[PDB]
């Protein structure tokens, strides 16, 4: 606090909004082949994705 | 000597359950020898992770 | 097959995104109860070829 | 050196990833859905689910 502290000015901080991507875009793994999804058919268990 | 059709070399199974204690772990599989084959037993191993 | 673009200089480092359209196809079959087949075809590029 | 390509003395195996053959571009070798998911053999594994 002081006499030339008095002359301080603010601005508000930059808007900034967040939440899921559209459609939840990128919260599934899709075409990569390290984490590759599965829909099999138990008990032969080929992937049919 | 060998088939023309579809058909896999490996197959892998999951277990239809698990039991997990604090002594020993039980699995359970269906192993599924479909039709117009054979499998030796000796072809088979329980393939673990941990 | 050769190409080549000219495009605008920027000093951020871009990527060229190219799409090679194709046919990208799958028929799924299902001939016993608990089984799926797929079977999958892209027809150029096809595939990891 | 030795000279792999005439000696034997071969090395660099290790270095190989995946491979595949194709024949017509479109009739994958073996195909028939022989191998444990592919189209390709697939050598080494730097991640695996």
């Amino acid at each position: 606090s002081s006499e030339t502290n008095l002359t301080q000015q603010s601005m508000p901080n930059r808007p900034n909004y967040i939440g899921f991507r559209d459609n939840f875009v990128g919260l599934m793994y899709y075409n990569s082949t390290g984490n590759m999804g599965v829909l099999a058919g138990q008990a032969s268990q080929l992937n049919a994705v | 000597v060998t088939t023309d059709r579809s058909q896999r070399l490996t197959l892998r199974f999951v277990p239809v359950d698990r039991e997990d204690t604090t002594y020993s772990y039980k699995a359970r599989f269906t192993l599924a020898v479909g039709d117009n084959r054979v499998l030796d037993m000796a072809s088979t191993y329980f393939d673990i992770r941990g | 097959l050769d190409m080549t673009f000219e495009v605008d200089p920027m000093d951020e480092p871009t990527l060229l995104y190219l799409l090679f359209e194709v046919f990208d196809v799958v028929r799924v079959h299902q001939p016993h109860r608990g089984v799926i087949e797929a079977v999958y075809l892209r027809t150029p590029f096809s595939a990891g070829n | 050196g030795s000279i792999p390509y005439l000696d034997g003395t071969f090395y660099l195996n290790h270095t190989f990833k995946k491979v595949s053959i194709m024949f017509d571009s479109s009739v994958s070798w073996p195909g028939n859905d022989r191998l444990l998911t592919p189209n390709e053999f697939e050598i080494k594994r730097s991640v695996d689910g």
